[PDB]
């Protein structure tokens, strides 16, 4: 897997 | 003092159960310090991921207030579009009334389909909130529902129970020594300066400082592709047949700590934390990803780091507190 906001 | 127990899924994802509406409909949400929106799936959503996760039904809540505004959020992994609505959210024994959240319309792709959580509850600053929607912790503080304008996270290791987010308090039971406090550099993510990254007294990356975010919603240690390729060579990791960056399991015994120096304090990450045990083999806990900002290219201090260090996120003073887990 998880890579959470741009 | 108000605690939310979190379920640890395979050391990769940490999520808890919230209640939205009157009466409460229950959802599982990642408590994410790397985003600021709250959203859950709704009945308006017909994407594959919406069909196998809980769906908010606004018709069934006596306290639901609609808006005519929409939200779109892109994550490193996953994305959604929705409509913004207001309801009561029950989080960590707090009844957070008049909370703006997103009800999903589309959740495209396979990532959100296979994920065990329904939505995301973002715990970062309002300045990165899509459609300027008030984050949960901001709305809790503004309503005077806590006394201390901070929360703290303990993430468990080895699939164990015990992970917690503590809203409006610290529990000194979780850490050893005293908290070291690090100023937030840019108020968006929980962003800090990392003075250097060393191994055996040599800088392997970020020799003259770099910008990092502390992110409960990122599984691994993330940085720009070029310094990460250097770190992979240093820990003896090679790209396997299926794209995975593998290292020999025997080698954990002979690798040195990688040290993150933050505000002149050393934070070692041992090889038993930065090499992960996965599907029978050992993989690197370092991942290559470029996130460019106004303040350079970001590193992410993901779950690999937070498991080692109890983390306090202080909104009153715009500081992060770190101490070794007990």
């Amino acid at each position: 897997x998880v890579v959470x906001a741009x | 003092v108000d605690e939310q127990p979190l379920e640890n899924y395979l050391d990769m994802e940490y999520f808890g159960t919230i209640g939205i509406g009157t009466p409460a409909q229950d959802f599982t949400v990642v408590f994410d310090t790397g985003s600021s929106n709250l959203w859950v799936p709704s009945v308006y959503c017909s994407s594959l991921a919406c069909t196998n996760h809980n769906r908010f039904n606004p018709e069934d809540s006596s306290t639901y207030q609609s808006t005519s505004e929409t939200v779109s959020i892109t994550y490193g992994t996953g994305s959604m579009t929705g409509i913004l609505g207001y309801d009561t959210v029950q989080v960590g024994g707090i009844s957070d009334t008049n909370q703006i959240f997103g009800l999903s319309e589309t959740e495209p792709g396979s990532f959100l389909y296979y994920a065990p959580f329904d939505g995301i509850l973002g715990l970062a600053y309002p300045s990165i909130s899509s459609s300027g929607a008030t984050p949960v912790f901001d709305n809790i503080w503004n309503q005077g529902l806590v006394s201390q304008d901070l929360f703290s996270v303990y993430l468990s290791a080895d699939d164990q129970s015990g992970s917690v987010v503590i809203f409006g308090g610290i529990d000194s039971s979780y850490y050893t020594g005293s908290l070291n406090w690090v100023p937030v550099t840019v108020e968006g993510y929980w962003q800090i300066t990392v003075d250097s990254i060393t191994m055996n007294g040599e800088a392997i990356a970020c020799a003259e400082g770099c910008q990092a975010i502390v992110d409960t919603g990122t599984s691994l240690l993330t940085g720009p592709t070029s310094p990460i390729a250097n770190i992979q060579s240093d820990i003896g990791a090679s790209e396997n047949s299926d794209g995975d960056m593998v290292v020999s399991c025997s080698a954990i015994s002979s690798l040195p700590d990688i040290v993150f120096t933050i505000n002149g304090v050393q934070y070692p990450v041992p090889p038993s934390a930065y090499i992960l045990q996965s599907e029978g083999s050992c993989i690197s806990g370092f991942q290559g990803m470029n996130l460019p900002t106004e303040s350079g290219e970001l590193w992410i201090l993901g779950d690999v780091f937070i498991r080692q260090y109890f983390t306090v996120f202080d909104r009153a003073n715009n500081q992060v507190g770190l101490a070794p887990v007990a």
